[PDB]
C-alpha cells in the first residue's frame, strides 16, 4: 500500500456506518483517525491504546483556541472537552505527558524528559510521522493541499485537514478510497531492496566502530582508520540478504 | 519503450544502476560523524570520495 | 500599446524647457545628482521633478517591456508612487527638487 | 469650461437663516473663484478639457494623489451641489422616498439627525458634510471629509449637502458652527432635493427588492 | 520593496465570471420635415424644477411613487413632447402637440416613431430534436444566449435526466469539470 | 427553508426558472417516470404524454384544435409562469434639449483651428444658465418661427463643418484598423465592409448626455441590449443575468426606443465604446446585476498588467502587506554605480603593478593611447560561468573591462606618490599605510549623494505623512496591500505550530539538520575543541585599532 | 459523471436548500433535468483578479583597499574558509586570523 | 492645566491692520475655546505637567494622532501667531537674520514674494510657516558625519488645519495664519490684501530674530 490518506468505512454490529481515515507513512505505520457512536474523534494507534484528537492535536502544541478556527464544526471538538483534558490541553507538556500515558497504557505520572521525547520520538515520530517524498504527494492530492514537494514529514494541518474531510464525507461529500487500486499502491524493484539493506550495512558499521573506538581508547593508542572498520557488516548482511529473504529467489 | 518492445530485463537493468547512482551516496550519508563520549576522538566518512572496483574474480 | 507610456504612468516632460520657467522653479539652486552607467531600483514614494542637463536616461517601468526616452534640457516630473527602474548608458548629471503635497 | 451656474433663489431668499452678504461672498468671489481658475487650467489641456463634470473630479484625483486641477473642479461641483441642497422655507421632515430610507438605513429620522451633526461637529478645518447612498451597500450613510473631496472619487451618489467651510457661514455664526448645523437642519435643508437625487441614483442603484417567482 | 533590489532598455474566447468559465466558439454557435433615421436629438439640459444636474426625463412605476414631489405632479407626461433653445436662449418647439423633434447632423426637424406613449425568447433552454417549423433544422440542445434578428446564438448544454429520490451535487451554478459526480 | 434558500439562489447565484423546451420524450420521461418504475399510467398528463409520443396523433390533435402546425411549434417557445406588471413610463417634465458640441472634440492628432475650437467651446458655458418649466411660454416660437434658418446654432455649424472634414479625411483610415485589429464583427465594433453606409456618424460625433432614438437589435444574455442610434458603432445597455428574465417581456428586439449616452470610450481599449441607458421604456427598477467595471479587450500587444489596468480604470494588482512602515526604516546610502567605480578601481590597480611588475611593454607607446584586443566586445561586459576551488563547482562571474574608461596617468601618478613615499619610509626604517585612495573618496562623495537623496526624500515623506493625515488622504497607494486572509484562506506560514514538525525536536534526516551538523564539522576543522574566550561587534574591531595606531 | 467541463443549472423539481445544513447535496421531489453549460477552462492559468473580469475578450493566452562592503554584502580579494556547498548558516565562522604575536615553537599547557 | 495669556499688545493698536472685533473673537472664542477643550482632555491623563512643545510632539504619536493632538496644536499654534505680530511691525530685518534671508531667498523681494504666494496658494484651513531646518530623524543612519553649516537652513512650509513644523523637529520662526476665521471678518476673501498687509504691517522681525537665535542655540546644544 503506497503511503498517504485512505477513508473507509465499516459498519458495526447494528450496521451503522462509522467512517475511518487513515495515514500511511514511508514505512507503513498507519496512524487511524476514527469516528465513534457519540462522533469523538480518537486517534488509534493499536487494538487497545486509543488516543483523543485534542490531547494528539495539543501533543505537538497545537493551542486549543486555533483548533475550532481551522475546521468548519469548532463544536464537535468543543463538545468532548472534558474538565480533566482542558487542563493537560492548556500546557504543551501536560499534552505529552497524557499522551504518553494513553498511547503506553502505564499506570502512574510520568516525567518530561529530553528522553522520553525521544524515546516517544523513535517508537511513534519515527515509525508514523514521517511521509516521503511519494506520501506527502498523495496527501497532497487526496486532501487537496498546495504544500511544498520538499516537505517529507506529516504537517501538523494535514491531520486537521483530514478531520474536516472524514466528519465531512460522513454527509454525502465525497467518494470512499479504493484499496486495491493501483494508483494507491507502489512497486519495490532491486533498487530499493538493495539499497534498504545498505541501511543495514552501514548502521551495523557504526556500531562496529562504537566498540572498536571505545576499546582502542581505553589503551590509549592510536588506531588507524582502515583497523577501526572491518568488512564484515556489508560483506555478511548482503551475503544473509539473498540467502534468507523471501523476494531474493533462485533463478529458474 | 515507446516504438519497439522493451527488453524484459530493462526493469532489472535500470533499478540497480539507480542504486549505483543515488542509492550509495544517499546511504553513504546519514553515517553519524562518530565521537567518543568524551569526545577526543571523532570517527567521520567521507561520503564524496566513495568508489567502487570491478570485481578480481 | 496605443498610449505612450508617459501618458499611461502620468508622467510630466517640459522637454526644451524655456530659462523663465526654470528661473520660476529655481533649479540653479538645487543639488546635482552624479551618475555613470549604473541601473537604479527605485520606487517614488514622494514627487519629484528632475532637469537634465548632461546624460541621458532611459526609464523602464516595473513589468513594462518599453522605455520613455528622455534627453537633455528636459524637465521631468516623477509621480508618487511610480516604481520604475532607471538606467544610464554615459555620465549623468541632474538637479531635482522633492515636491511634498501641494507646494508646487 | 464650466459657467458659474447661479442658485435657484434669489440671494435675499435665505434671510435671515443665512443673510445675503455671506451669499454674495460665497457665490460672487468665492464659488466664481473655483469657475474661473478651473476654466483657466481647462483652456490649457484638451485631454481634461472633454471629460464630464464627474469623471474630471475622479480623473483629476489620481487615486489619492490629486493633480492640480482637483481642487478647483472639485470646489465647483460641490457648491453648486450646496445651492440646490438647500431652498427657501426648507428644513422640517422629509417625505415618502427620503424618509423610508433614512428610518431603514438609520433606524429613524431621529437617529439619522443626530448621526449628521456629530459629522458637522467633529468635522476639524474646512471640509464637507454628506448624506450618500453607498453604491455597492445601497444604503444611506452620513461622511464627513475634508477640503474639495467629494464622495464622487468613491463612486457614491451625494444626496444632501452641508459646507462647513468657515466662510461659509463665520459671519451670521462666526465660531457658532454647532446652532449653525441645527438651523441648517430646521429651516434650509432641501428634501424636494433629496427626492430626484434619490431618483437620479435610482437609475444606478436600486435600492429596491426584486419579484422572485415561487417556482 | 524596489529599493531593497540588490532588461536593459539599451541593449480567443470571452471571460465569464460570478471562479472563470470561457466561452468561444467551441461552445457557442449560431442557429439559423425630413425622412425619420435613428441618431441624436441633441443635450438634454438640466431642469431646475426637479432640482437634477442631469435631467431624469422619465419615472417608472416604483420611482414616482417615490421621488415626486408634490408641486411636480402637474409635470408628468404620459407622451413626449420636446422642445429646443438655441444659443441666444429662445425656445423653439413648431409644434406643441406633435413628436418634432431636429437633427444636428442635417439641420432639419422630423417626426418620431411612436409619440412613446419572436417565437425564441432569450434565456430558454432546448432539448436536441426540438422543431420550430416544418422548413427548418431540428434545434440543438443549449440555452439561448444572444437573440438577433433572424438568428439566435446558444450555449450548448446537456440535460440529464433525474428520478425523485436522486441527490445533485452541486450548488446552483457550480463548475463541475470532467468527470465529477 | 424552501423560501429562502431560493431567494438566495436566485440574487447570489443568479438563478432563474428559464422555460425547458421538451420534446415528447423528454416530456414524457418527466411526466411519467414521476409515477413508478414500471406502473399504469394513472395520472391524466402522464397519459397525455404517452399518447403524444406518435406525431401522427399530435397532427390529429391539432388539426381538431384548428391550427396549423407552424405556430403549434410556436406556441411552444411561450413564456410559462406569472407575468410582470406593464410599464408606465411617466416624463418628468418636457424634453428640453439644445445642440452643444461635444467637449472632447478635435480628437487626439488632430489639429484644427484653435480661434473656430474656441468660438465652438463658447457653447459649452451654457450649460450653466437655468431652464424653468415655468417660462416656456413668453417667446415659444411654433410654426414659420422655428424653421431652421430662424435658429442660432452657428457654433455647432462650426463643429459640422470640422467634424465633416475630419470624417472624410480618417474614414477609410478607421475602417483599416478595424479591419486590422478586429478579426471578426460584432456589435459594438465598427461595421464595416458592405454594412457601412455612408452618413453614419463617427464615435466624436456622441458625448455623454446626448439623448438618442434608436432600435433594438441585439440581445444578450450576458451583456445586454444593443441599440442602433445612426452610428458607425452599436449603443449598450448594460443587462445581465436574472434581471432578463422579467426584462425579456419588455425590451426586444426591434422596437424603438429613447437612450441616453452614459459615457463614451475608446473601441481599441473597451470592447462596447457606446454605454446607454434607456429613458423610454425606463426598466431602472428591474436591473440589479450591474457591471462592476466595462469590459475590455486583451489584446497581443498587451504584455504588462499594469499598463491594461492604466489604460482603463481598472485597479492594482494586490500583494501581501509588508507591515513595516515607511518612514520608520532607514535611509540607504549605497550609490550603485559604486560596483562600476569599484570594477573601474581594481582594474586600474592591477595594471599599475603589472606596469611595475613588467615595465618594458609599454615602451614607445602613451599609456593614453592603449588600445583593446581584437574581440573586446562592449555587449558581453558580464559573462557568467563555474569555476572547481577545493573540489567545490562555486559560481565565478568575469567582469570584462576596457582602459578607455580608466584615469591611468592619474592612478599612475598616486601610486608613484605612495611609492615614493613608501620607499622614504622603507628609508626611515618605517612603514607607511594608505587609509583611502582617491577612488574610495569618489565612492564617499557618490555615498554621500546618495545618502542626500535619501535623507531629502524621506523629509518629504514625513511632511507628506502629516498633511495627508490631517487630510485624510491615503497614505499608501489604493487598491494594493490588501489585509490578510485576502490570498486564500489556506496560507503556508512555517512559523506557524500548526505547520512545525520541530515540536519533539528538528529530525535526524531534517534538512535542516543535515546543515547544522556540516557546519560544526566546518567549525570543527577551523578552530576544534576551544572554548569561545569572548565575542566583539565588527564596527568594535574598526573604532578600538584606530586608536591605539 | 460530467462528460463535459461547465456550470449546473436546474429549472425546477430540485429543492433549494440543501439537504444538509453545511453541504451541498439537492433532492429531487419531482422528475427533472439537471442542464450542464459547457465552458472553457481556466485550468492552471494564473488569472490577475484586476485586468480579467466578468465579459472581457481575450484575444491572448493566459589590501583592503581593493575590499568593498555593501548592504546584505561585501568583498574580499587571514584565512577565508568557504563550506563545500557554498552555502553559510546563521553564526558560522569563515574567516579566521592566527596572530603571530601568540606563536610559540615551546610546548607546555594554556591557562584562562 | 494650561491657560490662556492675553496677547502682548492691546486690541485696539492693530488698526487698520487688524479690527478689534476680529482680534478678540480669534482670541477669546477660538484660541480660549481650543485651550478649554485641550484642558478639559488632559484631565487626569499622563499629559499633566509636560510644557505645550512636549504635548504636541507625544500628540502627535508619529502620525496616528491622538484625540487631543487637535486642540492643543492649535492653542500652540495660535500662542505663536500673536508673538508674532505687532504694530510697529513690517519692514525688512537686519543682522543675521538678513543675511540668512539672502542665503537662502538671494533677495528680500524673493523670499517675501515666495512667502505670500504660498501664503495664497495654501489651500482650505491651514498654515504657513518660516522655519530653521534643525531637525533630527528618528531612523539610525540619519546623521551626516560631513556637515555643510548650510543643510541648517530657512525653508517655506505650507501646513493644514493644526500641524506645525515642530512634528519634524523643525523649529518654527514666523507664521501666518490661513485659517478664514483670522482676516474673513475683515478682509472676506481678499487673502492677498490680508497677506500684504500682514507683510508690510504686522510682522515683527525682533522676534523672528530671537526665535531664528534660540533655534541656533538649540542647535549647537544638540552638537555637543
Ligand atoms: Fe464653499
Ligand atoms: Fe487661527
Amino acid at each position: 500500500q503506497s503511503p498517504g490518506i485512505y477513508y473507509q468505512s465499516e459498519l458495526d454490529h447494528n450496521g451503522i456506518s462509522v467512517y475511518t481515515g487513515t495515514i500511511i507513512s514511508d514505512w507503513g505505520g498507519r496512524l487511524e483517525l476514527e469516528i465513534d457512536k457519540k462522533a469523538r474523534i480518537w486517534a488509534r494507534v493499536s487494538r487497545k491504546q486509543k488516543i483523543s484528537i485534542l490531547v494528539l492535536s495539543s501533543a505537538m502544541g497545537s493551542n486549543l483556541r486555533e483548533i475550532l478556527e481551522n475546521v468548519c464544526y469548532p463544536e464537535i471538538f468543543l463538545s468532548f472537552l472534558t474538565d480533566k483534558e482542558k487542563k493537560k490541553i492548556g500546557s504543551k507538556e501536560n499534552a505529552i505527558l497524557e499522551f504518553y500515558q494513553q498511547f503506553s497504557c502505564v499506570g502512574g505520572d510520568p516525567i518530561f524528559s529530553e528522553s522520553l521525547c525521544k524515546e516517544l520520538q523513535k517508537k511513534f515520530f519515527h515509525q508514523r510521522c514521517e511521509l516521503g517524498r511519494i506520501g506527502r504527494r498523495n496527501i497532497n492530492w487526496r486532501l487537496n493541499l498546495n504544500i511544498p514537494q520538499n516537505n517529507i514529514f506529516l504537517l501538523p494541518r494535514d491531520i486537521l485537514a483530514a478531520a474536516d474531510h472524514l466528519i465531512g464525507m460522513k454527509f454525502g461529500m465525497g467518494t470512499l478510497d479504493d484499496m486495491n487500486h493501483l494508483k494507491n499502491k507502489r512497486i519495490r524493484s532491486v533498487a530499493d531492496l538493495l539499497q534498504d539493506q545498505l541501511g543495514l550495512a552501514l548502521a551495523r558499521l557504526e556500531n562496529v566502530v562504537k566498540g572498536t573506538i571505545g576499546g582502542a581508547i581505553r589503551h590509549k593508542l592510536i588506531p588507524t582508520p582502515q583497523n577501526l572498520v572491518t568488512s564484515t557488516p556489508l560483506t555478511t548482511t548482503y551475503e544473509s540478504f539473498f540467502g534468507l529473504h523471501p523476494l531474493s529467489q533462485v533463478l529458474d | 519503450g515507446t516504438s519497439t518492445i522493451p527488453g524484459f530485463n530493462q526493469i532489472q537493468f535500470e533499478g540497480f544502476y539507480r542504486f549505483i547512482d543515488q542509492g550509495l551516496i544517499e546511504e553513504l550519508s546519514k553515517f553519524p560523524k562518530i565521537e567518543d563520549i568524551d569526545h577526543e576522538i571523532e570517527f567521520q566518512l567521507f561520503v564524496e570520495t566513495y568508489q567502487l572496483v570491478e570485481p578480481l574474480i | 500599446m496605443q498610449t505612450p507610456l508617459e501618458e499611461l504612468y502620468n508622467v510630466k516632460v517640459e522637454r526644451k524647457v524655456s530659462q523663465r520657467r526654470l528661473e520660476e522653479l529655481g533649479v540653479s539652486r538645487w543639488s546635482v545628482w552624479k551618475t555613470g552607467k549604473c541601473k537604479l531600483p527605485w520606487d517614488w514614494q514622494v514627487d519629484q521633478l528632475v532637469y537634465i542637463e548632461e546624460g541621458e536616461v532611459r526609464v523602464v517601468p516595473e513589468g513594462s517591456k518599453r522605455f520613455m526616452q528622455f534627453l537633455a534640457g528636459d524637465l521631468v516630473r516623477y509621480p508618487k508612487w511610480l516604481e520604475a527602474d532607471l538606467f544610464f548608458n554615459a555620465p549623468y548629471s541632474e538637479r531635482y527638487c522633492f515636491k511634498a503635497y501641494a507646494d508646487d | 469650461y464650466y459657467g458659474l451656474k447661479t442658485p435657484p433663489y434669489p440671494l435675499d431668499a435665505l434671510e435671515p437663516y443665512m443673510s445675503q452678504r455671506t451669499l454674495e461672498v460665497h457665490w460672487g468671489k468665492h464659488h466664481r473663484g473655483y469657475v474661473d481658475n478651473l476654466n483657466k487650467q481647462l483652456g490649457k489641456d484638451d485631454r481634461l478639457y472633454g471629460y464630464t463634470m464627474e469623471e474630471l473630479i475622479k480623473a483629476t484625483y489620481n487615486n489619492g494623489n490629486p493633480l492640480p486641477e482637483f481642487n478647483n473642479a472639485a470646489q465647483v461641483y460641490n457648491h453648486d451641489f450646496f445651492w440646490e441642497s438647500m431652498q427657501p422655507g426648507g428644513g422640517d421632515m422629509p417625505i415618502k422616498g427620503v424618509l423610508e430610507q433614512i428610518e431603514k438605513d438609520f433606524g429613524s429620522f431621529t437617529n439619522f439627525r443626530e448621526k449628521f451633526t456629530n459629522a458637522a461637529l467633529t468635522q476639524f478645518g474646512s471640509g464637507w458634510v454628506w448624506l450618500v447612498l453607498k453604491r455597492e451597500e445601497r444604503r444611506l450613510e452620513v461622511v464627513k471629509t475634508s477640503n474639495a473631496i467629494n464622495p464622487l472619487v468613491w463612486d457614491d451618489i451625494p444626496i444632501i449637502n452641508l459646507d462647513v467651510w468657515e466662510h461659509s457661514y463665520y459671519l451670521d455664526y462666526k465660531n457658532e458652527r454647532g446652532k449653525y448645523i441645527n438651523t441648517f437642519l430646521n429651516h434650509l435643508v432641501s428634501w424636494n432635493a433629496a427626492m430626484s437625487r434619490m431618483a437620479r441614483a435610482e437609475a444606478f442603484v436600486n435600492l429596491g427588492e426584486p419579484t422572485i417567482p415561487i417556482a | 520593496r524596489k529599493r531593497n533590489n540588490p532588461m536593459n532598455p539599451f541593449y480567443h474566447g470571452t471571460i465569464r465570471m460570478f471562479s472563470l468559465l470561457i466561452l468561444s466558439s467551441s461552445n457557442c454557435f449560431r442557429i439559423g420635415t425630413i425622412k425619420n433615421s435613428s441618431g441624436p436629438l441633441g443635450t438634454a439640459i438640466q431642469i431646475s424644477n426637479f432640482y437634477s444636474f442631469l435631467p431624469l426625463l422619465t419615472y417608472n412605476q416604483i420611482s414616482v411613487i417615490k421621488y415626486l414631489q408634490l408641486d411636480n405632479f402637474k409635470y408628468i407626461f404620459q407622451v413626449i413632447h420636446s422642445y429646443l433653445i438655441d444659443e441666444n436662449g429662445r425656445i423653439f418647439n413648431l409644434d406643441p402637440y406633435s413628436n418634432l423633434v431636429l437633427n444636428p447632423f442635417k439641420l432639419n426637424w422630423y417626426f418620431l416613431h411612436q409619440n412613446y406613449n419572436t417565437i425564441i425568447s432569450l434565456g430558454q433552454f432546448f432539448c436536441e430534436n426540438v422543431c420550430i417549423a416544418k422548413k427548418e433544422p431540428y434545434l440543438k440542445s443549449g440555452q439561448v444566449l444572444i437573440v438577433q434578428r433572424d438568428s439566435v446564438v446558444i450555449r450548448s448544454a446537456k440535460p440529464y435526466l433525474a428520478t425523485p429520490g436522486a441527490k445533485v451535487h452541486g450548488h446552483y451554478r457550480e463548475i463541475l469539470y470532467e468527470g465529477d459526480t | 427553508t424552501e423560501d429562502e434558500a431560493r431567494r438566495r439562489n436566485w440574487i447570489e447565484r443568479g438563478w432563474a426558472p428559464w422555460e425547458e423546451i421538451l420534446t415528447p420524450e423528454a416530456d414524457f420521461a418527466r411526466k411519467s417516470l414521476n409515477e413508478g418504475e414500471e406502473v399504469p399510467l394513472q395520472s391524466p398528463e402522464a397519459i397525455e404524454a404517452f399518447k403524444m409520443l406518435r406525431p401522427s396523433y399530435r397532427k390529429k390533435k391539432i388539426k381538431e384544435m384548428g391550427i396549423t402546425e407552424d405556430e403549434w411549434y410556436a406556441k411552444q417557445f411561450e413564456i410559462r409562469g406569472d407575468k410582470p406588471p406593464p410599464l408606465d413610463t411617466s416624463w418628468a417634465g418636457p424634453l428640453v434639449v439644445r445642440q452643444i458640441p461635444p467637449r472632447d472634440w478635435p480628437p487626439k492628432g488632430w489639429e484644427v483651428d484653435r480661434k473656430e475650437l474656441e468660438f465652438i467651446r463658447e457653447a459649452h458655458k451654457l450649460m450653466a444658465e437655468r431652464v424653468w418649466l415655468e417660462d416656456l411660454d413668453k417667446d415659444l416660437k411654433v410654426g414659420e418661427d422655428a424653421t431652421v434658418d430662424k435658429m442660432c446654432l452657428e457654433r455647432f455649424k462650426v463643429f459640422l463643418k470640422q467634424y465633416n472634414e475630419w470624417v472624410e479625411a480618417n474614414k477609410d483610415r478607421l475602417e483599416e484598423d478595424s479591419y486590422k485589429y478586429d478579426q471578426d464583427f460584432y456589435p459594438g465594433r465598427r461595421i464595416r465592409g458592405k454594412d457601412y453606409k455612408e452618413g453614419m456618424y463617427e464615435l466624436p460625433f456622441y458625448y455623454p448626455g446626448m439623448i438618442c432614438e434608436g432600435t433594438v437589435t441585439t440581445l444578450h444574455l450576458y451583456q445586454g441590449a444593443f441599440v442602433d442610434i445612426g452610428g458607425v458603432h452599436e449603443g449598450w445597455v448594460p443587462i445581465k443575468g436574472n434581471d432578463w428574465f422579467w426584462i425579456r417581456h419588455f425590451i426586444r428586439v426591434g422596437m424603438h426606443v429613447i437612450v441616453e449616452i452614459t459615457a463614451k470610450r475608446d473601441p481599441y481599449r473597451f470592447r462596447f465604446p457606446l454605454e446607454l441607458r434607456f429613458v423610454h421604456p425606463n426598466i431602472d427598477h428591474m436591473i440589479f446585476n450591474k457591471f462592476d467595471f466595462p469590459p475590455i479587450f486583451h489584446r497581443d500587444g498587451d504584455t504588462n498588467p499594469d499598463e491594461i489596468r492604466r489604460d482603463c480604470g481598472r485597479p492594482p494588482e494586490p500583494r501581501k502587506d509588508p507591515g513595516s512602515k515607511p518612514e520608520e526604516e532607514g535611509l540607504l546610502s549605497d550609490h550603485p554605480y559604486v560596483d562600476k567605480l569599484w570594477q573601474l578601481h581594481v582594474a586600474e590597480q592591477m595594471i599599475l603593478d603589472d606596469y611595475e611588475a613588467n615595465p618594458e611593454k609599454y615602451k614607445g607607446k602613451k599609456l593614453s593611447e592603449l588600445s583593446d584586443d581584437e574581440g573586446f566586445d562592449e555587449r558581453k561586459e558580464i559573462e557568467h560561468g563555474e569555476a572547481y576551488y577545493k573540489k567545490t563547482k562555486l559560481p565565478k562571474v568575469i567582469l570584462k573591462t576596457s582602459v578607455k574608461e580608466l584615469d591611468l596617468e592619474a592612478a599612475l601618478i598616486e601610486r608613484k606618490y605612495h611609492n615614493k613615499l613608501m620607499m622614504e619610509a622603507k628609508a626611515r626604517g618605517e612603514g607607511y599605510k594608505i587609509e583611502k585612495l582617491r577612488r574610495n573618496i569618489e565612492m564617499d562623495e557618490y555615498d554621500s549623494l546618495h545618502w542626500r537623496r535619501s535623507l531629502e526624500e524621506r523629509e518629504a515623506l514625513l511632511r507628506d505623512i502629516s498633511s495627508r493625515q490631517a487630510l485624510g488622504l491615503p497614505l499608501e497607494e489604493p487598491g494594493r496591500y490588501k489585509p490578510g486572509s485576502f490570498f486564500g484562506k489556506d496560507q503556508y506560514d512555517p512559523t506557524s505550530a500548526l505547520y512545525q514538525y520541530d515540536y519533539w525536536g528538528e529530525p535526524k534526516n531534517s534538512e535542516i539538520s543535515k546543515q547544522e551538523r556540516m557546519k560544526d564539522a566546518h567549525n570543527k576543522s577551523i578552530v576544534g575543541k576551544g572554548n569561545v574566550w569572548y565575542d566583539m561587534s565588527y564596527d568594535d574591531a574598526i573604532k578600538q585599532t584606530i586608536e591605539r595606531r | 459523471y460530467s462528460d463535459s467541463e461547465g456550470e449546473m443549472h436546474w429549472s425546477t423539481d430540485v429543492s433549494h436548500a440543501p439537504e444538509f445544513t453545511y453541504s451541498n447535496v439537492h433532492l429531487l421531489p419531482k422528475t427533472s433535468h439537471l442542464w450542464i453549460l459547457s465552458g472553457g477552462s481556466c485550468g492552471s492559468s494564473l488569472i490577475l483578479f484586476s485586468i480579467h473580469k466578468d465579459q472581457d475578450q481575450m484575444n491572448i493566452p493566459f589590501s583592503d583597499l581593493l575590499a568593498k562592503r555593501r548592504r546584505n554584502r561585501f568583498l574580499i580579494p587571514i584565512s577565508v574558509e568557504i563550506p563545500i556547498n557554498g552555502i553559510f548558516r546563521r553564526n558560522s565562522i569563515f574567516a579566521f586570523f592566527d596572530d603571530p604575536r601568540y606563536r610559540r615553537k615551546s610546548s607546555g599547557i594554556l591557562k584562562y | 492645566g494650561f491657560e490662556l495669556k492675553p496677547p502682548p499688545y492691546p486690541l485696539d493698536a492693530l488698526e487698520p491692520h487688524m479690527s478689534r472685533e476680529t482680534l478678540d473673537y480669534h482670541w477669546g472664542k477660538h484660541h480660549k475655546t481650543y485651550v478649554e477643550n485641550l484642558n478639559k482632555q488632559i484631565v487626569g491623563t499622563d499629559l499633566d505637567g509636560l510644557s505645550l512643545e512636549e504635548v504636541v510632539l507625544l500628540s502627535y504619536n508619529r502620525g496616528n494622532m491622538l484625540p487631543a493632538f487637535n486642540n492643543a496644536a492649535q492653542a500652540w499654534n495660535h500662542e505663536f501667531f500673536w508673538e508674532s505680530i505687532q504694530p510697529g511691525g513690517g519692514g525688512k530685518p537686519s543682522g543675521d537674520l538678513l543675511r540668512l534671508i539672502e542665503r537662502d531667498f538671494g533677495s528680500f523681494s524673493d523670499f517675501v514674494e515666495r512667502f505670500k504666494a504660498a501664503a495664497a496658494s495654501n489651500f482650505g484651513s491651514g498654515w504657513t510657516w518660516l522655519a530653521y531646518k534643525a531637525n533630527r530623524l528618528d531612523v539610525a543612519n540619519a546623521v551626516n558625519p560631513l556637515p555643510k553649516e548650510e543643510d541648517k537652513k530657512l525653508v517655506i512650509v505650507k501646513t493644514p488645519n493644526a500641524v506645525n513644523p515642530l512634528v519634524w523637529d523643525y523649529s518654527p520662526l514666523l507664521t501666518i495664519d490661513t485659517w478664514e476665521h483670522a482676516y474673513y471678518l475683515d478682509f472676506e476673501n481678499r487673502r492677498i490684501e490680508y497677506i500684504n498687509t500682514f507683510m508690510e504691517k504686522l510682522v515683527s522681525w525682533e522676534t523672528v530674530s530671537t526665535r531664528l537665535e534660540s533655534a541656533m542655540a538649540r542647535a549647537a546644544q544638540r552638537e555637543q
